[PDB]
């Protein structure tokens, strides 16, 4: 059968003629499935065993079973990625390796009640949530600056303003910094089939703030089509708890100030007028400290502007070469 | 004069070392230690606030 040999080189030839093929979309994966265990791939070889929370950016549409994308490691190459339906289909096959994968137990009871697997034991059920293995992410992961105190408190205002200053200078012609005011927490993965399609509904959601929590996503996706990092200064994001599972999944930077006693000193540098939320900062810092770091992919631990700028620029430059 | 001075210095140094090692258990050095870093980051954060004001909006 020479047909398989002909199609083996067909995929490679189309994927090598143009080295400057733009990336269409991006997708995150969180399933630790070994693609080399099953030898089901259009091109013979060993696939890449992508780990969870890995950013895969698609750039081709070959078929309905497998596609072509790129990973986020320096000097990335071209590999194969399974479709979410294909991944869902093989996910059920994993449990088939065991003796049983449902209600009928094999506790020395064979030949009496076979109990063939019904639709309950298949993937038809569990439609209450039905979380897909693949999540849609922008082609460029945004950046959210959280800490070291209340956002927009005349102390954090001066904090990131210098950080945003060097960022828009060193990365001139490469960065896009914008400020937003609308809410960001009130936005989930999927709450309705058509959430807020019309503004003349005249219901409980017509007058609410939903046409800005969502509209900032695809609007910034177009800005992310250039694959340039995006950082904002909204007065809503104060903890990465709600940003860890959102659609954005942006870059979080830990900008802690070490001791809590020093925070009072910069508070007293301006004297009064800090009593509005002074008690909050007594715990607001600690809110993003006692919790595990985990969310912060990179952590900034520096007590001076100079080396703090180099820490952010170090991570951005290396991450800049990952998706290129 | 020399041997006796050596004895006196040795005994006094030993007593001072014993007192130091007994008072270190309380942790008086920690208060001095924690004071230095609290001052190092002080001007390192105040100058950050100061110059960021001058970069203006």
């Amino acid at each position: 059968e020479s047909a398989r040999r002909e199609v083996e080189s067909q995929a490679q030839q189309q994927l090598e003629r143009a080295k400057h093929k733009p990336v269409a979309f991006a997708v995150r994966t969180n399933v630790s499935y070994c693609g080399v265990l099953d030898e089901e791939c259009p091109v013979q070889g060993s696939g890449v065993n992508f780990e969870a929370k890995d950013f895969l950016h698609i750039k081709e549409k070959y078929s309905n079973d497998w596609w072509i994308g790129r990973l986020v490691k320096e000097g990335g190459d071209i590999a194969f990625i399974p479709s979410p339906q294909r991944l869902e289909s093989i996910r059920l096959k994993q449990e088939q390796k065991a003796r049983r994968s449902g209600n009928p137990s094999s506790l020395s009871d064979i030949g009496n009640r076979r109990s063939p697997p019904p639709s309950l034991a298949k993937q038809k059920q569990k439609q209450a949530e039905h979380v897909p293995p693949y999540d849609v992410v922008p082609s460029m992961r945004p950046v959210v600056l959280v800490g070291p105190s209340l956002k927009g408190y005349e102390v954090t205002d001066m904090m990131q303003k210098a950080l945003f200053d060097f960022l828009k200078h060193r990365f001139d012609g490469r960065i896009s910094i914008t400020r937003v005011t609308a809410d960001l927490s009130l936005a989930k993965r999927s709450v309705l089939n058509n959430p807020g399609k019309r503004t003349i509904i005249e219901r409980s959601s017509a007058r609410s703030s939903i046409a800005e929590v969502q509209s900032e996503i695809e609007r910034i996706f177009e800005l992310a089509k250039s694959l340039q990092l995006v950082v904002l200064d909204a007065d809503t994001i104060n903890h990465p708890a709600q940003l860890a599972k959102t659609s954005l999944a942006p870059i979080i930077v830990f900008v802690k100030v070490s001791s809590p006693k020093v925070l009072q000193r910069l508070i007293r540098s301006r004297g009064k007028s800090q009593m509005k939320h002074l008690t909050v900062q007594m715990m607001a810092y600690d809110k993003l400290v006692q919790c595990p770091p985990e969310s912060f992919d990179v952590i900034l631990d520096e007590n001076q502007l100079e080396d703090a700028c180099e820490h952010l620029a170090e991570y951005l430059e290396v991450y800049w070469r990952a998706t290129h | 004069s020399f041997f006796v001075l050596n004895l006196v210095l040795g005994v006094l140094s030993g007593e001072f070392s014993k007192e130091r090692e007994k008072a270190k258990a309380r942790g008086d050095f920690q208060k001095l230690r924690e004071k230095q870093q609290l001052e190092e980051d002080l001007k390192g954060y105040l100058d950050w606030i100061t110059q960021a004001e001058d970069i203006d909006p």
